[PDB]
């Protein structure tokens, strides 16, 4: 009728008090636009600047407010830590890549880090430049994405330190982004060429491929979508920052373009299956632009927009899992400031104080689907899913 | 079709975004019968209650912009949906306007009245300085609305609203009417009803004006019968009036005409613009805005640029901006907004309203 | 058509090479809203800003030569590129200035910001103290470089850079203008936002100067009012300065008005030379360069010149030279080197950069 | 007998050097009739101003510690030693009290009027963070001193005075209470006249607190009618306030409340220790000392503790001394100077200060 | 109510005016919507609120 039908168009963010950020974290300097924080329901893991080497900063979620300028990183590197994934089936396993041309698979403690972390799990040595993206495989268990500057991408099996898949002669140009499907079964990729590419890993072939998504020359980010389409980000000739969905079996027209601004700074867009809601957090920016992708014309609609005064320098979304359930919290960003991270509380405004089973639909659980054996055969399945509902208090 | 109701302390101005013009002007006003009828309705809104407030005791359901009854006031939106416009109000979105520093307990009632007495399908409340900035075609600009109930002084620059800086005159029309009832007794005519206040009201939209030059007309007055006018009252009797002309909108500017202690329109305007920041008071006094019925005294631009340009430095560039249509200038600017595309974002729905009451109404609005 | 851009605390000059003086010439700030949008870009940069500025908070990204967040940092390299100059990074080479004793971590994020975010096809980074004896025709000089956030004495000789004589002092622009504040605050008149920082400034570039003999100013100004100067503020008002005038450049040679232990400008230039061999010292006695924007009050060179002379043996030769364009010594500088044929062999090309790293930057640089 | 004079922007606290508490506590009002009398004294001042307050307008002769109408300073220390002491000037030396930074003009108009119109025989000017720091019994700490017109954080070490590090904040006890008259509106209580400010000032001072966490309490104050309490104004009426006792204070830390661009009296007191030295900044955070009327808010202490805390190393132990006469610590500070065997050297003859002038006023004095 | 939501429960002979910080029976979390006296018992009043609940009392 005259409000498009929604459950998100009044999803307001709130900053968590002072007492509850984690400040005194010497946060990173590298130029390299990741994300710089990765967050499970059990610690936060955040890209650290080390006098020597890299190292990044893992720490409790419990452990907030000042952090002492002596805590033990895990600095096993020897050159910059540039991205950094939890692993989706252990919230003690994090994977790790540098600029010493290596990926490096870490085990934290239960209860934290006493001393440095400075001998990992296992060393992952395949590409020749260094790795600035990090992806861990959704259902297919102890399986790792890696794309290096050299312009290829790695399957690894990190519990026997194989590589199970090499594609070298797909990306002419340096990769932004790597972003599996739902299943496991493709994986998109947008490349500094303008083009967005969909692969097959275990058969080494092109799927789809769009060139010239967005026509401005500064970096995009290509997400795989639940329903199965491509979320884009992107600039356009004027450097005008745009948004594109893209429907890969008919890569002719995108299906939504809408231009947001334009700004400077990377979009990184934040993906929640559950709700179908994107978060496009802008390096650099001081705000949080959330849209929600739909069947119903024009798709891409925007919700609202959190705005703040500080820009950020990373950016971390805590899963399902972590999630407030019995306040009807949606969504949890662990914003990066320089020597400061704050968590950013995204709630849906609800009257009812019990569980809301509309706004938490069953979310893919710590359990592996598949394994690294019965995924290289070509086996394919969806992730766990388990229920909110336990999380109620 | 968007419903764009403007609801004041005197008037009601109603009717359908896109247009150019309140389709529905009627008095806010509640008639009740105060004798006992002999020959074989027991309230009455508007234009009703002005044709029969011989009979009624009339009472206004907002003073001073505060609803000092609901149950008279839910009587003025019923009569303006079902008798003025003739429509069902859960068929339109209703775009709602709002006094500036609105409590916020005031804004809940409107919008629960709004969502469970007339199931409007979506509604959105609008600041009514906003709107008037939006007629002018203007994003920066200090507007100095003053209706019947109170008078607001609200600097906007650059579409940013300046809260702290918002200043407010418990002075309006409806004081001017009943200061003019009291100097009219000095020469010699006795209003003392509900429904004589309606007619000095009429007196007062006809023959008051603002003097340039207070004192000098006063000595023009005393001089000469030239400044003199007659009215007709209902009943064909004829007064003739002289000075109160001018003497009843001086006590726009001069408050102590009727014992207070507070500052003209154009001190409040100038106080106004003074709490803002430095790098943007040349701004607010070349876009001084009017807006609302007691704006609309002939001569009051001309004396209002005149007191605000001895108050201001010589250097800064005095503009009133006074258009011919600044009456409905908040309803204008609220049809102008409720036809934007990039205004469909704002509409808050019956359905959002159920599930998360009226916190998202605090939100998405100012 | 190389490009020269000139980062300092307070002001950005950028420009193409071979110019006499730099196209783009706008303040490193940036601009929030700290306000809430009323009316249906988050923040501003430069001019965009200081126009806006009623309305916003400013910020400067570098603050005592220190970057204190690089994101504000990159939307004035940004803001240079793509607004001011108006031309696409990656076709031009770019070239760089830096402070005195530059820390390499602060070159390295530089370098890797011009290469890998702009895409700079060549890139060189420049002693901002070199640069500035480069526009007076000079190998030899010691350059006292105060500009807004930091005040540098580098003594150079027949080419040959001293670092082990080079002295800083944390007093520079921005200092004088918060202790103008201050002093104003003892007249009579307040400046507390980051917005009337702008104004002081302004008022400290167009009334303050340097006295000769503070303590015979002092008097004239306590028995005289020869020396009082109005200012007109943004709003019109006009306020009036005496002794402000010359108290507030004054810091400069006693940093004890400051609460500062150090010593002033013209000691801290008399001890670098004095830190230098005593074979070298005669030369940088006679050739004692001027530079930055602090340097730009009236009366400073004839300061400088009778306060050396004092420290320095009566035997030398004190001659201070201060070119009246000092103000862009550094980008003229910098757009006569990168003009000369011996220096393309300088240039670091982005595919030297991303095999070898910042290493290549330490060497060649200095 | 040496007389202690403890004039503010608001309170004005007189009596005899020896005792513990002011014999003379009045408002320091002007009061002045705003209508005709008609029945067969022109100005009031103190209490007599605030008695008849409902017939007269009231100013203060003090606005932001800056004195606006030296006409009417001079009733209120006339009242001062007639009326409330009822002394003879002339035969008693007088101690008076300072702001700190406080203008050299305004202290030499107080010295003129206290030597050549009461004709004083000693007078002295001490600073009154000093002596708030005299009657806690300390040589070392930082007065964070609010009372009605303005906040001042001033350190002080072994006796030694930091000017450089001491800061003002344009926010005290009487941008409080007109922000309490603002959001009683918000509940239907309209203040306006400033014999109204009066009243409001008395809720404030009667029911206000400072709230521990602030959105904790606004959350309680939705759900719970516990925070509620009634007051009953001159004329018998009761009105009853919630959220308005926690939300008027908090804008002492959060100014944004006010359209402040500044920070909150805890990051004032936490920057004005960080212009410190480093190796006295220890001490300063062990001995934070409050001081004046606006300093009596209930939990505020705790709160003014818990956002210290916050910004200051974990190492650092920040101990906040609130005592509970802190709103007579200057007098009492004055009291205790003003008879010690070493203070009497201090003292500035009427003799003295007619041959040689106010320059051994701004000597001897600091 | 200024938070939450009361009702007042005066006795019959309590005429006149009433304080306004006269003791009310405030324990709803919500805005109170109805309430009904037991018909076997005087002293016995239920209330329905908008936070979702019923309390006796
Ligand atoms: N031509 C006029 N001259 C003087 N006053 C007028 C005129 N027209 C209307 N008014 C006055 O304006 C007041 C209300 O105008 P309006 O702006 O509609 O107020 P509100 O918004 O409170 O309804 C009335 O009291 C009326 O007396
Ligand atoms: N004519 C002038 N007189 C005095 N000071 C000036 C004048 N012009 C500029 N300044 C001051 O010089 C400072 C910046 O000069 P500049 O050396 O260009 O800065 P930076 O090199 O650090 O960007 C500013 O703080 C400004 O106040
Ligand atoms: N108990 C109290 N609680 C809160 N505020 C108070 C209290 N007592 C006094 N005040 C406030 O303190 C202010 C003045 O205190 P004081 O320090 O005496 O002012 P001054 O130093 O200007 O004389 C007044 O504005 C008053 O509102
Ligand atoms: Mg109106
Ligand atoms: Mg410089
Ligand atoms: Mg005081």
């Amino acid at each position: 009728k005259v409000v498009r039908q929604s459950k998100f168009r009044h999803v307001f963010g709130q900053p968590v008090k002072n007492d509850q950020c984690y400040e005194d974290i010497r946060v990173s300097r590298v130029t390299w636009d990741s994300t710089f924080c990765a967050v499970n329901p059990k610690f936060l893991a955040v890209i650290v600047e080390a006098s020597g080497g890299g190292a990044f900063l893992v720490l409790p979620l419990s452990k907030t407010g000042r952090i002492d300028k002596a805590y033990p990183t895990v600095c096993g590197h020897t050159g910059p830590v540039l991205d950094i994934d939890w692993c989706p089936h252990n919230d003690e396993v994090i994977a790790s890549g540098s600029e010493d041309c290596t990926v490096m698979v870490w085990q934290i403690p239960e209860n934290g880090l006493t001393s440095p972390l400075t001998e990992p799990v296992v060393v992952l040595e395949g590409h020749t430049k260094r790795v600035g993206i990090i992806a861990w495989h959704p259902t297919a268990r102890n399986v790792l994405l890696s794309a290096g500057c050299d312009n290829v991408v790695l399957i690894w099996n990190v519990g026997t330190a194989e590589e199970l898949y090499r594609l070298d002669s797909l990306h002419p140009d340096l990769i932004y982004n790597v972003s599996w499907n739902h299943n496991g079964s493709l994986f998109c990729s947008a490349c500094k060429d303008k083009s967005v590419r969909i692969i097959d890993p275990r058969r080494g072939t092109l799927v789809a491929e769009r060139e010239k998504a967005h026509e401005g020359a500064r970096p995009m980010r290509a997400i795989f979508l639940a329903d199965g389409k491509v979320f884009t980000t992107g600039f356009s000739r004027m450097s005008e920052r745009q948004l594109a969905l893209w429907d890969p079996e008919n890569l002719e027209e995108p299906m939504a373009l809408q231009e947001l601004d334009s700004s400077n700074g990377a979009l990184l867009p934040f993906y929640d299956p559950d709700t179908s809601v994107v978060y496009v957090c802008g390096k650099g920016d001081s705000s949080i632009r959330y849209f929600e992708i739909t069947e119903e014309p024009p798709y891409i609609h925007f919700l609202n927009t959190f705005t703040s005064k500080e820009p950020q320098r990373g950016m971390g979304s805590m899963p399902k899992r972590g999630l407030e359930v019995s306040k009807c919290e949606i969504a949890r960003f662990y914003k990066l400031h320089e020597r400061k991270c704050e968590p950013i509380v995204m709630t849906v405004p609800r009257k009812s104080d019990l569980f809301q089973d509309d706004l938490y639909p069953d979310t893919a659980g710590p359990e592996a689907a598949l394994e690294a054996e019965e995924w290289v055969s070509g086996r394919d399945a969806d992730p766990i899913l388990i229920s909110l509902r336990e999380a109620y208090v | 079709a968007a419903l764009v109701v403007d609801n004041g302390s005197g008037m009601c101005k109603a009717g359908f975004a896109g247009d150019d013009a309140p389709r529905a002007v009627f008095p806010s006003i509640v008639g009740r019968p105060r004798h006992q009828g002999v020959m074989v309705k027991d309230s009455y809104v508007g234009d009703e209650a002005q044709s029969k407030r011989g009979i009624l005791t009339l009472k206004y359901p907002i003073e001073h912009g505060i609803v000092t009854n609901w149950d008279d006031m839910e009587k003025i939106w019923h009569h303006t949906f079902y008798n003025e416009l003739r429509v069902a109000p859960e068929e339109h979105p209703v775009l709602l306007t709002e006094a500036p520093l609105n409590p916020k307990a005031n804004r809940e009632k409107m919008t629960q009245i709004m969502f469970e007495t007339f199931n409007t399908p979506a509604m959105y409340v609008a600041i009514q300085a906003v709107l008037s900035l939006y007629a002018s075609g203007r994003t920066t600009g200090i507007v100095m609305d003053s209706g019947d109930g109170v008078t607001h002084t609200v600097p906007i620059y650059e579409g940013y609203a300046l809260p702290h800086a918002i200043l407010r005159l418990d002075l309006a029309g409806r004081d001017l009417t009943d200061y003019l009832m009291k100097i009219l007794t000095e020469r010699g005519y006795s209003f003392t009803t509900t429904a004589e206040r309606e007619i000095v009201r009429d007196i007062k939209e006809k023959l008051c004006y603002v003097a340039l030059d207070f004192e000098q007309e006063m000595a023009t007055a005393a001089s000469s019968s030239s400044l003199e006018k007659s009215y007709e009252l209902p009943d064909g009797q004829v007064i003739t009036i002289g000075n109160e002309r001018f003497r009843c909108p001086e006590a726009l500017f001069q408050p102590s005409f009727l014992g207070m202690e507070s500052a003209g329109i154009h001190e409040t305007t100038f106080n106004s613009i003074m709490k803002c920041d430095v790098d943007i008071r040349k701004d607010l006094y070349a876009n001084t805005v009017l807006s609302g019925g007691t704006t609309m005294y002939p001569g009051i631009a001309d004396r209002m640029q005149k007191e605000i340009t001895a108050l201001a430095p010589s250097t800064m560039k005095i503009k009133i901006i006074a258009p011919p249509e600044r009456k409905y200038s908040v309803w204008i600017g609220g049809s102008i907004l409720a036809s934007l595309s990039t205004f469909q974002q704002m509409w808050i729905s019956k359905q959002e309203y159920d599930e998360s009451g009226p916190s998202i109404v605090h939100r998405k609005c100012f």
